[PDB]
């Protein structure tokens, strides 16, 4: 996952 | 008297910007599934009844024409208004390909004495962004 | 419409 | 006269001062969350039914995975801004 | 795991940025429509959909008036902020 | 189920902070009319089944203290809590009689993982004060 | 009326  | 007034023309517009490339002077990187993201969002606002239109990678100055021009429309015949926002953020803020923009400038276009047409018509924003650098580890 | 406990 | 910031409503994807997350491979936690709901009751709940629930599943359903232990297992809980004068139904 | 933000939910009588108001006779505005919402629907209606009312009592029953022209005729609008991840009741 | 569960020994604590009267150096009024908002917010929480306690003119270190107290304490057999902020305050914060203080700060102690018997209950902060000098001059 |  990977944030924003 | 305690439900918005649905019996209108339309359900109204939905904008969607979708930002996925940020410029290199950003250092923000490609949003992967945004795209799918999109898809889906547009599907579901499309089936509730929004004419909805997508915008990939706007600028900063883009973003802010695109919600401007919106609010300058006619809304006599629609029920209501969405906005949905989809990039890179921070507190307050949200990235455009070339940086960032507040949240509230976007907004404030829709104000009652900004929008007559929209006056007491609900205003609808969906933000997926971050908004600043903490994590939760959650409990239990 | 009609919400309800 | 009407209040000139009624009737606006904000569905947050997080709180204040923290990260999003968005699985590469099925999109961000928050617009998987909420396009399940609205497709299922996107025309019989009230807007705060439907928030709610998609508050629930983010909460719920969701925890990152990452190499880095640093971020592995986070969680997320959306936030809705509410200055709504009245129910919102998305039907008749 | 449960995210420790989650199942908060803010009532602010005001939105960010305002000010808010308060009668040094009857008391804050929305205080008054926050206990008279409250005395009628507290034990039927949903937290949000109390403050809903709240928010339209509010927005609707209330100006300012000041010997100034400056904060004569003045309008307000709570803010709800909601991290809540089920519906709330009072009774049961 | 899509309610959260009320079938507890109490309903819960409600938490009242009346600050009518601040220290001169902080430049803020009286706060007249605040006695009367505390009153019928008290009995009105009695009315709804909390257990409803409230002080008076709070320093910034005694509303700190106070919630950090309440966090503490076993909430096991209660289905939710509430805490009424009364007071002058500016955007993000509240004023106690000496100053100003982080409403983040007085609201983290219920966290999830730093209060574990309000867990998956309702935390509820009502709070009336200013959050900044913008007026709303209202349209229509 | 005063603020708050």
């Amino acid at each position: 996952d990977q944030m924003x | 008297t305690y439900q918005y007034n649905m019996n209108f023309e339309k359900l109204g517009k939905c904008i969607i910007i979708n930002n996925k490339n940020f410029d290199k002077v950003t250092g923000m990187g490609v949003r992967n599934g945004t795209d799918k993201d999109a898809e889906a969002l547009f599907k579901c606002f499309r089936s509730l009844g929004f004419d909805v239109i997508v915008y990939n990678d706007c600028s900063c100055a883009k973003m802010q024409d695109l919600l401007k021009k919106a609010s300058e429309e006619d809304h006599t015949n629609a029920a209501c208004f969405a906005c949905i926002l989809l990039s890179h953020g921070e507190e307050n803020v949200i990235y455009g390909k070339d940086g960032v923009t507040p949240i509230k400038d976007l907004t404030a276009h829709f104000r009652g004495d900004r929008c007559k047409t929209l006056l007491e018509k609900p205003k609808l924003f969906f933000i997926q962004a971050c908004r600043g650098t903490e994590l939760d580890d959650g409990i239990q | 419409q009609g919400h309800g406990e | 006269k009407i209040p000139v910031e009624a009737d606006f409503l904000f569905a947050y994807s997080t709180v204040p001062g923290y990260y999003s997350w968005r699985s590469p491979g099925r999109g961000s936690w928050f617009v998987q969350a909420l396009c399940s709901i609205l497709e299922e009751h996107g025309k019989d709940l009230e807007i705060m039914q439907i928030l709610t629930r998609v508050n629930d599943r983010v909460a719920r359903h969701f925890e990152s995975q990452s190499d880095d232990p640093h971020f592995h297992e986070k969680k997320q809980i959306p936030c809705v801004v509410s200055m709504l004068t009245k129910e919102l139904y998305f039907s008749q």
